[PDB]
C-alpha cells in the first residue's frame, strides 16, 4: 500500500478535514467570542468564569444543548422540522468548503467558485422557509415569511456584487481571484462591489441589522420559537460559521486572501478574517435596526443598480486597459 | 491525474464528513436527554392571510435572478467578447434598469401602503 | 463520473415519481428540490458545468423558492386534496398513466435507433458559455431580457391584491 | 458572425418596436397616461412599418448565425405589424371602459409584435423557439387582461398551462433534433443523411413532438380544443390579436423551416400533415355548425383556415407558388379577419347580439356581411383568391383528398358563415375619434378584401416579390 | 463515456413522468409542478445534446429553457393566486364554464 | 350610551366590583388559588379573543394578531389585539388589567402612613415622584406646611428620580429600535444616581423615604459628594448617547413621523407630559400651578 499516490491522497483527505475541523470549532469559539467582544464593546467583561477567561463555556453551553430534551411538536411535520437546521448548517459549511486558507491548502479547487456559494446561498434561504412552515406556528410563519423575502431581495445582488471581483479576474476560480490580488488588493478597484457584498452577505447570514427573530421580540414572530435542544444549537453553529465563511469570502475576494509581505499566508488570512468576524460583532453592537420596507427599499432601489453600474464601469475600465 | 482524483476524494470526504456531522448531533440531541411531559407542552408557542407583495418580491428576486444569470455568464468572458460584447451588455443592464425603473415608480417594489 | 451520472439520475427519476405521486404540496416541491439536485449532479457529470450551476442557483434556488413561496402564502391543508386521493384512484390514473407509456416507448424505439459514439465528459466551462452566449447568441440574449420583461409585466399586472 | 452596420440596418423593425417598448415603459413609468402611450406605442409600429423600406433597400442577407432577412420576412413583419396596429387601435375604445391599469396592454402588444418579427425573421431553432415564446407570454398576459371576468381568467389559465405544455413538447423536440444532428439551424435538419437514409427515427421523432407543439400554436387538430374557449374568454382586440398575428408568424416560421430543412421533403412527415390538415379541415368547419356564439365560430374558422393553409403548406418541395399561395392567403385571411373581430370588437368597447345589426349599425353590418362572405371564399372577396391558390396547388402536387376536404369545408362554411351574414339583417327586440378610427381600420379591411378580390393582380406580384433565398 | 442514449432516455423519462404529474392532478399547483418537470427533462435533453457534440449550444439552449421556465412559473403562479383568492379553491376542473 | 361597557381591569368572568365598601378586600378573605386543570381551561377560554365582543366591527383578509400577554420590555406585562389588512393597522383595542394590584381598594385598608410604600409602586419607575402627590394631598388633609429645606430636599429626590426614569426610557427606546449599548450605558448612570439614593433614602428602586411633614431622615453626611460625582458625571454620557444613537438616520427613519398627533388630539385623549408638550403646548404643573418650593427653581 506504500505509494506516493496513496499518500498524496490521505494527506489531501486529512487537509480537508483538519480545515472542516478548524471551521467548526472556530465557529463555536466565535458565538463565544460574540459575547467576549460584545462584553468589551459594552464596557464590561462578559463570560470569564467557566474555566480560565471563559474558554470553557462554549463546553459548558455544549453539553447543556445536547443534554437538553430534543422535542418536536406533534403539529409539525417531523422531516421538515429535522431538515431546517441541517440546511442552516451545512450550506454555508459547504459554501466554506471552497475558500483557500493557504497555497496549497484548499478543499475544492472548482471552476465555478464563488458560483458554488451562490448555490449554498440559494439553498441556505430554504432553512428559514423550512423552519417557518415545519412548526405548524402562525407567528414563525410570518416571521419567516418576512425573513425571506429579505434575503431574496439582497440575494438579487449578491452574485452582481462579486462579479466585478470576477471580471477583474477573468474567471470564476477562487485561486485565480487571490492571485490577481497579487498587486492591488480588490477593495480599492471594487469598492463598491465590497459594499454591496458587505450588505448581501451581513443579510443573507441573518445578522444584524438584518435579523427577524431580534428585531421584533414584542410580536414573538421569530421562526425559531419552536427549536430547542441541538436543533436550535445548530440553527445557530451555523448562523456563525457562516458569519466565518462569509468574512473568508470577503478576505479572498477583496482583501487579497492570504497574501502579505512578511507574515505565513495563514497568519494573514486569518488576521484579516478575525478582523472582520470583529467587524460583525461592532456592526451588530453599533448599528440600530432599520424597518423591514426601509430594508427592502435599500436592497432594490439603491443597492441593485449600484451593482449593475460597477460592474458596468468595471467592464468599461477592463477593455479600456487592454491595448 | 492523481492531483485532480486526490482532490474529488478530498471534496467528497469533506461533504460526507460535514453531513454525518450534523446528523450524529442530531442523534446525539434527540439520544441524550431526559423526557418529560407537560399539558400546554404540545400547543405552539403562541405568547400565553398573507399580502401578494410576498409572491412579488419573490417573482422579481427569480426575473432579475435569470438576468444575473445572464450577467455571470458575461462576467467571465468580458476581454474576449470585446466592445461590442460590453455594447451589447450595456444595451441588457439599460433594459434591466428601464424595468427596475418602471418597477419602482408604479409601487411595485415600495413595501408600504 | 458514470457512476455518479446514473446514481444521479435513479435519484432524479424516483423522487420525480415520488412528486407526481404525492398529496402535500411541501414535501412534493422538497422531492422536485432532491430531483432537481440530482439533475445538477447529472449536469456535472457530463462536463456542463455552467448547466449545473445555474440549476442549483436558478431552478433550485429561485423557482423552487417561489413555489414554497405560494404554497406558503396558500396555507394549503389538504382541503378536498388529502381528503379525495383522486389521483390514487386506480381507474382515474390508469389511462394516463399507458398513454405516458406507449409515448415513453415509442420515444425509446427513437433514441435507441441513433449513432451514439458516447460523450467523452470534457468540462465545459461558463467562460466558453459566456463567450458564446455573447457572440453568435446576441439576439437570443436581448430579446430573453425582453421575454423576462414580458413575464414580469404580466405576472405584476395578474399577481396584484389591491 | 459578428454584426456590422448592414446587419444593423436588417435588424430594424426589431430595434424599432424594442425601442418602443423601452420608451412606451418609461412614459408609464413617468406618469400613467392612456392617450399618449397608446400613441407612443402605434407611433413606434408604425415605424417599423416604415423602416421596413429600408430594409427591403438593404438586400437580403444573414444578420446572426440565428437570423435570415429576405422579402419573405419583411412580408411577414409587415402582416404582423399590421395586426398589431390594428389590436391597439381596436383595444382603445374596448380599454376607455377598463377601471384597472390600462397601459400595460400596448407594452405586452409590442413585445408579441417584437416575437413575431423575430419568428418572421427566424432562420434558427433558438430563435423559433424564443420567438414561439415572445407571442406566448405576452398573450398570456393579454388573454388574462380582464382577470377580474371569470372567462377571461378561465381563458388564461387554459391559455398558459396548454402552451406551456406545448412550449416544453417543442422544446424537447429540437432537444432531439439536435442530439441527432449536431446543428441547431434549419438548413443542417438531416444534412448528415444520404442515400435515401433519410427517415430517421429520432429526427423523426424530434420533428413530430414539434409538430405537437407548432399544432398547438396553429390550431391544427387534434392540438385544437383550446381555440374557442381562448378565442370566447379572451378580449375582442386580444382575440383580433390572437386569431391573426400570433397563426401568421408561427405558419412562417413553419414555412421557412419546411423549406430549408432537408427532412422537410421526408414522405412519413408529409402523410402526417395531409392527416392533420384533412382532420383539421374537416373537423374546424363541423364543428362551427351549431354555434350561436360569433368568437368560438371563428376560433372554429380559424381551425379550418390554418387546415387549408397546411393543405398549401404539402406540396412545398413539389410545387413552385405554393409560398405565394401562403402568402396570398395569409394576406386575404389577415384582412378577413381584421375586420370580423375588429367589427365584435366595436361593438364589445367599451368594457362593461349580431342580429339586426343592420338597423342601428348599417356600416359595421356591411362589413361583417363583407367579412363572412371573404372566409367562405365567395368571389370578389379575397378569401376566394386564396382558396384559388390553395386548391390550385393541391391540384398540382395531385392532393386530391386534400383537394376534396377543402371544397366539402368550404361547403359547411358557406352554410354557417351565410346563416350568420344573413341573420345579420334580420330583425332584433362611441362618440370619440378612436372608435371612428377602428371603424375606419375596418372599412378598408373590407374594402380592400372587396378590390382585391376583383383586382387580385397587385397583391400577387406583391407576394412574388417576397421571395426567400433558395 | 456516458452513452448519449441513456441520457436522452433519463431525458424522456423525466418529461413523461411531468406529463403525467401534469394530467392526473387536478389541483392548479401540481400542474404548474409538472410543467416545471415536463421543460426541466427538455433542458436536460438539450444539455446532454450539446455535451456530446461538445458544444456550447446545448448550454445555450438550457438557459433560454430556464429563462421560459422562470416567466412561465411567474405567470402560471400569478393566476394560481388570483383562482385561488377569487375561487378559494384549486380545482381545475371547476373552471370549465366555457364549452361546445 | 357607552360603545362596549366591559370590565377593563378584572377579567369578564368575575363576579362583584371590587371597589364597592362591602367587597373583601384581602386575598386571604378568599379562598386560596387552586390550579385544576378545569380552572386552568376555563381562564384560558376567558383570555381567548373573540373579534364580536370587543367591538371591532369587521372583507375576508383581516387577520388577526396578539402581542402579549407576556412582554419582552421592562414596562409591564399587557395584550394588544390587532387587526390587520395586510400589514395596516386598520383597528386595535388594548387589553389591559393583567397588572392590576389594588392600590386604591390598599388605599381604603392601609393608614395614611402605612400607605407610603404602595404609593411608591404606582409608577415603579417614579420612586419619590410617585411619593410626592400622595404626602403633599395628605398634608393639605393635616393642615402641614412644610418647611423650606423639606421642599428642596423633596424636589431634589423628584430630580434624581426623575433622571432615572428617563434614562430608563430613553436607553429602552434605543435598544427597540435596534441599538443595544445606551442600555449598558444609561443603566450605568441609574447605578450612580442609585449609589446616591441609597445613601439618601437606604433603598434603590422604592425608598418609601417621604413623610406626612417631610422626610424620614435628615440628609446624611457626604450627600453633596455624591451629587458632585453625579453632575460630573452625566451631561458627557448624555453627549455621548446623542452622538452614538439619537442622531443616527436609521433611528430617525425609525421614530420621525411615526405615531403623530397634533395638540387637539393630545387634548381630547388626556394625554400630558412630553407627548402634550410636543404639540406646542406649555403645560408643565412645576409652572403653572407650583407645588413644593418648585417656583424657586
Ligand atoms: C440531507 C442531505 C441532502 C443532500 C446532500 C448532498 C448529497 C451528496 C453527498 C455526497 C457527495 C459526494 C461527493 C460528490 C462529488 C464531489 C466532487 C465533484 O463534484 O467533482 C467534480 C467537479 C470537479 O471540479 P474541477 O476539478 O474543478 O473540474 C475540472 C475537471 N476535473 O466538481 C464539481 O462539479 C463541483 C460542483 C458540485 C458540488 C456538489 C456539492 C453538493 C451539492 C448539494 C448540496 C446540498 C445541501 C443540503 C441540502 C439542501 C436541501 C435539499
Ligand atoms: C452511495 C450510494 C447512494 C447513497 C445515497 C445517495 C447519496 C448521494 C449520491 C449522489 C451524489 C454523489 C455521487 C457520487 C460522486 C462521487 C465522485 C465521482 O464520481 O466523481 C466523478 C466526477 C469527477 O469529475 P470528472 O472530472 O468527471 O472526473 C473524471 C476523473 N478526472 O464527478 C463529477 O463529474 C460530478 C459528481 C456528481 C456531482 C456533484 C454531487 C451532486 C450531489 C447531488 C445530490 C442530490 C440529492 C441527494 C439526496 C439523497 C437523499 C434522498
Ligand atoms: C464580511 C462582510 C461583512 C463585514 C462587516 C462590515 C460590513 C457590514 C455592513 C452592514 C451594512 C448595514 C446596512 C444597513 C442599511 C439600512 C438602509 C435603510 O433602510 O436605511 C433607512 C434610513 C432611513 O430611510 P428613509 O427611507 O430615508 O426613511 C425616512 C423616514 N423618516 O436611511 C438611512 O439611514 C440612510 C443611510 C442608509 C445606510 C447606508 C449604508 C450604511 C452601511 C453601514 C456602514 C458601513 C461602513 C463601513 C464599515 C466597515 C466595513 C469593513
Ligand atoms: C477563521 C480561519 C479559519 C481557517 C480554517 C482552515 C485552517 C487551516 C490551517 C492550515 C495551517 C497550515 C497552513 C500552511 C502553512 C503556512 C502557515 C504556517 C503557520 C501557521
Ligand atoms: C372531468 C374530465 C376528466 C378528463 C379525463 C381525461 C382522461 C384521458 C385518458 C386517456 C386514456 C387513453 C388510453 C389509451 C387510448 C389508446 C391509445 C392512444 C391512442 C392511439
Ligand atoms: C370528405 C372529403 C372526401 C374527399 C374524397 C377525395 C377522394 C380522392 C381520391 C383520389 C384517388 C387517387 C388515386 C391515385
Amino acid at each position: 500500500w506504500i505509494s506516493p499516490e496513496l499518500i498524496e491522497i490521505l494527506l489531501t483527505i486529512l487537509k480537508a478535514v483538519v480545515i472542516l475541523l478548524v471551521v467548526v470549532t472556530c465557529g463555536a469559539f466565535m458565538s463565544f467570542g460574540e459575547r467576549r467582544l460584545l462584553g468589551l464593546f459594552q464596557n464590561r467583561y462578559g463570560p470569564n468564569r467557566v474555566g480560565w477567561g471563559g474558554s470553557l463555556q462554549l463546553v459548558a453551553d455544549m453539553i447543556k444543548m445536547f443534554f437538553k430534551e430534543d422535542w418536536i411538536p406533534k403539529f409539525s411535520d417531523r422531516v421538515i422540522f429535522t431538515l431546517a437546521p441541517m440546511i442552516a448548517f451545512t450550506s454555508l459549511l459547504l459554501a466554506f468548503a471552497i475558500v483557500p486558507v493557504s497555497p496549497g491548502w484548499v478543499v475544492a479547487d472548482l471552476n465555478i467558485g464563488i458560483l458554488f456559494f451562490l448555490m449554498m446561498a440559494g439553498l441556505a434561504v430554504y432553512a428559514v422557509l423550512f423552519a417557518g412552515w415545519s412548526s405548524n406556528n402562525k407567528y414563525s410563519l410570518l416571521g419567516a415569511m418576512r425573513a425571506s423575502a429579505q434575503t431574496l431581495s439582497y440575494e438579487v445582488f449578491l452574485g452582481l456584487s462579486l462579479m466585478g471581483v470576477v471580471a477583474q479576474a477573468g474567471s470564476f476560480n477562487m485561486t485565480d481571484i487571490v492571485n490577481s490580488q497579487a498587486h492591488v488588493w480588490n477593495v480599492i478597484p471594487q469598492f463598491f462591489g465590497f459594499i454591496t457584498f458587505a450588505i448581501a452577505g451581513v443579510a443573507v447570514c441573518h445578522r444584524h441589522p438584518f435579523d427577524q427573530p431580534e428585531a421584533e421580540q414584542e410580536l414573538a414572530d421569530g421562526y425559531h420559537i419552536e427549536y430547542s435542544g441541538m436543533k436550535f444549537g445548530l440553527f445557530f453553529v451555523g448562523e456563525y460559521i457562516g458569519i466565518v465563511t462569509i468574512s473568508a469570502l470577503m478576505v479572498t475576494l477583496f482583501f487579497g486572501g492570504w497574501q502579505g509581505p512578511l507574515l505565513p499566508p495563514f497568519i494573514w488570512f486569518a488576521l484579516k478574517t478575525a478582523f472582520f468576524m470583529m467587524m460583525f460583532i461592532l456592526i451588530r453592537a453599533s448599528l440600530p435596526r432599520p424597518r423591514y420596507d426601509q430594508v427592502m427599499s435599500f436592497g432594490w432601489k439603491i443597492c441593485l443598480p449600484l451593482t449593475l453600474i460597477n460592474l458596468l464601469v468595471t467592464a468599461a475600465v477592463i477593455l479600456w486597459q487592454a491595448q | 491525474s492523481t492531483e485532480v482524483i486526490a482532490h474529488h476524494w478530498a471534496f467528497a470526504i469533506f461533504l460526507i464528513v460535514a453531513i454525518g456531522l450534523c446528523c450524529l448531533m442530531l442523534v446525539g440531541g434527540w439520544f441524550l436527554g431526559g423526557r418529560a411531559r407537560a399539558r400546554s407542552k404540545n400547543v405552539p408557542f403562541e405568547s400565553g392571510r398573507l399580502s401578494a407583495k410576498f409572491y412579488l418580491v419573490a417573482m422579481f428576486f427569480v426575473i432579475f435572478d435569470v438576468e444575473a444569470l445572464y450577467l455571470f455568464a458575461w462576467s467571465t468572458s468580458i476581454r474576449e467578447s470585446g466592445w461590442v460584447g460590453f455594447v451589447e451588455a450595456a444595451i441588457f443592464i439599460f433594459v434591466l434598469l428601464a424595468g427596475l425603473v418602471y418597477l419602482v415608480r408604479i409601487g411595485a417594489l415600495d413595501w408600504t401602503p | 463520473m458514470e457512476f455518479a451520472f446514473y446514481i444521479c439520475g435513479l435519484i432524479a427519476i424516483l423522487a420525480t415519481l415520488r412528486v407526481i405521486t404525492h398529496t402535500n404540496p411541501v414535501h412534493a416541491l422538497l422531492y422536485l428540490i432532491i430531483s432537481l439536485l440530482a439533475i445538477s449532479g447529472v449536469f456535472f457529470s457530463l462536463g456542463a458545468y455552467f448547466a449545473g450551476a445555474l440549476e442549483i442557483i436558478v431552478y433550485a434556488g429561485a423557482i423552487m423558492v417561489l413555489f414554497v413561496f405560494v404554497v406558503m402564502m396558500l396555507n394549503l391543508g389538504g382541503s378536498e386534496i388529502e381528503q379525495e386521493r383522486q389521483w390514487l384512484k386506480p381507474q382515474v390514473w390508469i389511462g394516463p398513466a399507458i398513454l405516458s407509456a406507449i409515448m415513453l416507448v415509442v420515444i425509446v424505439y427513437a433514441i435507441l435507433g441513433v449513432n451514439d459514439q458516447g460523450i467523452d465528459g470534457t468540462p465545459i466551462s461558463a467562460k466558453a458559455v459566456g463567450i458564446t452566449l455573447f457572440g453568435p447568441y446576441v439576439l437570443a440574449v436581448e430579446l430573453a431580457s425582453m421575454l423576462l420583461l414580458a413575464g414580469l409585466v404580466v405576472a405584476f399586472h395578474v399577481g396584484r391584491e389591491e | 458572425m459578428t454584426i456590422t452596420p448592414q446587419n444593423l440596418i436588417a435588424l430594424l423593425p426589431l430595434l424599432i418596436v424594442g425601442l418602443t417598448v423601452v420608451v412606451v415603459m418609461l412614459s408609464i413609468a413617468w406618469r400613467r397616461n392612456h392617450f399618449l402611450n397608446a400613441t407612443l406605442s402605434v407611433i413606434g409600429l408604425n415605424a417599423a412599418l416604415v423602416s421596413l423600406w429600408f430594409v427591403g433597400q438593404a438586400g437580403a442577407m444573414d444578420v446572426t448565425p440565428l437570423m435570415r432577412v429576405d422579402g419573405f420576412a419583411m412580408l411577414y413583419t409587415g402582416l404582423v405589424l399590421l395586426a398589431s396596429l390594428a389590436t391597439c387601435t381596436f383595444a382603445y375604445p374596448w380599454l376607455e371602459g377598463y377601471n384597472d391599469n390600462k397601459d400595460e396592454f400596448y407594452l405586452l402588444v409590442l413585445i408579441a409584435a417584437l416575437g413575431g418579427i423575430l419568428l418572421a425573421n427566424a432562420n434558427h431553432l433558438a430563435s423559433l423557439f424564443l420567438g414561439i415564446e415572445l407571442i406566448s407570454l405576452p398573450l398570456f398576459g393579454l388573454v388574462g387582461y380582464a382577470f377580474r371576468q371569470k372567462r377571461s381568467l378561465e381563458a388564461s389559465i387554459k391559455y398558459t398551462i396548454l402552451s406551456a405544455a406545448a412550449s416544453s413538447f417543442l422544446l424537447f423536440g429540437m432537444a432531439l433534433v439536435y442530439a441527432q444532428s449536431g446543428d441547431l439551424s434549419f438548413v443542417a435538419l438531416g444534412k448528415n443523411l444520404g442515400d435515401g437514409m433519410l427517415n430517421e427515427p429520432l429526427l423523426l421523432a424530434g420533428f413530430g413532438l414539434m409538430i405537437v407543439g407548432l399544432g398547438f400554436k396553429l390550431s391544427l387538430v387534434p392540438f385544437h380544443l383550446w381555440t374557442p374557449d381562448v378565442y370566447q374568454g379572451a378580449p375582442a382586440p386580444v382575440s383580433t390579436f390572437l386569431a391573426t398575428a400570433s397563426k401568421i408568424a408561427i405558419f412562417g416560421v413553419v414555412m421557412r423551416l419546411f423549406l430549408y430543412a432537408p427532412v422537410g421533403d421526408s414522405e412519413a412527415i408529409r402523410v402526417v400533415l395531409a392527416i392533420i390538415a384533412f382532420a383539421s379541415i374537416i373537423f374546424g368547419n363541423l364543428m362551427a355548425l351549431s354555434q350561436t356564439n360569433i368568437k368560438r365560430l371563428l376560433g372554429y374558422s380559424s381551425i379550418s383556415h390554418l387546415g387549408y393553409l397546411l393543405v398549401a403548406l404539402i406540396a412545398l418541395q413539389t410545387g413552385e407558388m405554393s409560398m405565394e399561395a401562403v402568402g396570398v392567403y395569409l394576406a386575404g385571411y389577415l384582412f378577413s379577419s381584421l375586420g370580423a373581430f375588429g367589427v365584435v370588437s366595436l361593438m364589445s368597447s367599451p368594457y362593461r347580439s349580431y342580429r339586426g345589426l343592420f338597423w342601428h349599425r348599417p356600416i359595421l353590418a356591411a362589413v361583417m356581411t363583407v367579412m363572412m362572405l371573404s372566409l367562405a371564399g365567395i368571389p370578389m372577396t379575397l378569401g376566394f383568391i386564396g382558396k384559388f391558390y390553395v386548391l390550385a396547388v393541391g391540384v398540382q402536387a395531385h392532393l386530391w383528398w386534400l383537394v376534396g376536404a377543402v371544397v366539402v369545408g368550404s361547403a359547411i362554411g358557406l352554410y354557417y358563415y351565410l346563416r350568420v351574414a344573413v341573420s345579420l339583417y334580420l330583425h332584433a327586440p362611441p362618440s370619440n375619434w378612436q372608435y371612428s378610427a377602428g371603424g375606419i381600420v375596418v372599412l378598408i379591411s373590407a374594402l380592400l378584401v372587396l378590390v382585391l378580390g376583383v383586382w387580385p393582380q397587385p397583391l400577387i406580384s406583391i407576394v412574388r416579390l417576397a421571395m426567400p433565398l433558395m | 463515456m456516458i452513452p448519449l442514449q441513456h441520457g436522452l432516455i433519463l431525458a424522456a423519462i423525466l418529461f413523461v413522468l411531468g406529463l403525467t404529474g401534469l394530467v392526473i392532478r387536478r389541483n392548479l399547483l401540481f400542474m404548474l409542478i409538472g410543467l416545471e418537470i415536463m421543460i426541466n427533462a427538455s433542458a436536460l435533453a438539450f444539455v446532454v445534446a450539446g455535451s456530446y457534440w461538445g458544444q456550447t449550444d446545448g448550454q445555450v439552449m438550457y438557459i433560454l429553457a430556464i429563462s421560459l421556465a422562470a416567466a412561465e412559473a411567474s405567470i402560471g403562479l400569478a393566476l394560481l393566486l388570483q383562482l385561488h383568492r377569487r375561487r378559494q379553491n384549486l380545482n381545475i376542473d371547476s373552471v370549465s364554464e366555457m364549452r361546445g | 350610551g357607552h360603545p362596549n361597557l366591559r370590565r377593563i381591569m378584572m377579567p369578564q368572568t368575575w363576579k362583584g366590583h371590587p371597589l364597592r365598601k362591602d367587597y373583601p378586600a384581602r386575598a386571604t378573605e378568599f379562598s386560596p388559588f387552586e390550579l385544576t386543570k378545569a380552572k386552568q381551561d376555563l381562564e384560558m377560554e376567558a383570555l381567548t379573543f373573540k373579534p364580536e365582543e370587543w367591538g371591532m366591527k369587521r372583507n375576508e383578509d383581516f387577520m388577526f394578531l396578539n402581542l402579549g400577554p407576556n412582554h419582552p420590555s421592562a414596562h409591564g406585562a399587557f395584550r394588544i389585539v390587532l387587526q390587520l389588512d395586510g400589514e395596516e393597522i386598520v383597528d386595535c383595542v388594548p387589553d389591559i388589567g393583567y397588572h392590576h394590584r389594588g392600590a386604591e381598594k390598599m388605599g381604603e385598608r392601609q393608614s395614611w402612613h402605612s400607605y407610603i410604600p404602595y404609593t411608591d409602586r404606582i409608577e415603579y419607575l417614579g420612586g419619590c415622584v410617585n411619593e410626592m402627590p400622595y404626602v403633599l394631598a395628605v398634608e393639605k388633609l393635616a393642615g402641614i406646611t412644610v418647611p423650606d429645606r423639606v421642599n428642596v430636599i423633596r424636589v431634589m429626590l423628584s430630580e434624581l428620580f426623575r433622571i432615572n426614569s428617563h434614562l430608563l426610557y430613553i436607553s429602552t427606546f434605543i435598544q427597540d429600535v435596534g441599538a443595544m449599548t445606551p442600555v449598558f450605558f444609561a443603566f450605568t448612570d441609574r447605578q450612580k444616581i442609585y449609589d446616591l439614593v441609597e445613601a439618601i433614602t437606604g433603598f434603590r428602586m422604592h425608598p418609601a423615604w417621604f413623610r406626612i411633614g417631610g422626610v424620614a431622615h435628615d440628609l446624611p453626611r457626604g450627600w453633596d459628594r455624591l451629587l458632585r460625582e453625579f453632575l460630573d458625571w452625566m451631561p458627557k454620557r448624555l453627549a455621548s448617547y446623542e452622538k452614538a444613537a439619537l442622531q443616527n438616520t436609521i433611528l430617525k427613519g425609525r421614530s420621525q413621523g411615526v405615531a403623530a398627533y397634533g395638540a387637539k388630539e393630545a387634548l381630547e385623549w388626556g394625554t400630558t407630559g412630553a407627548g402634550l408638550r410636543a404639540t406646542g403646548i406649555d403645560f408643565d404643573v412645576r409652572k403653572a400651578r407650583p407645588y413644593s418650593g418648585y417656583e424657586n427653581f
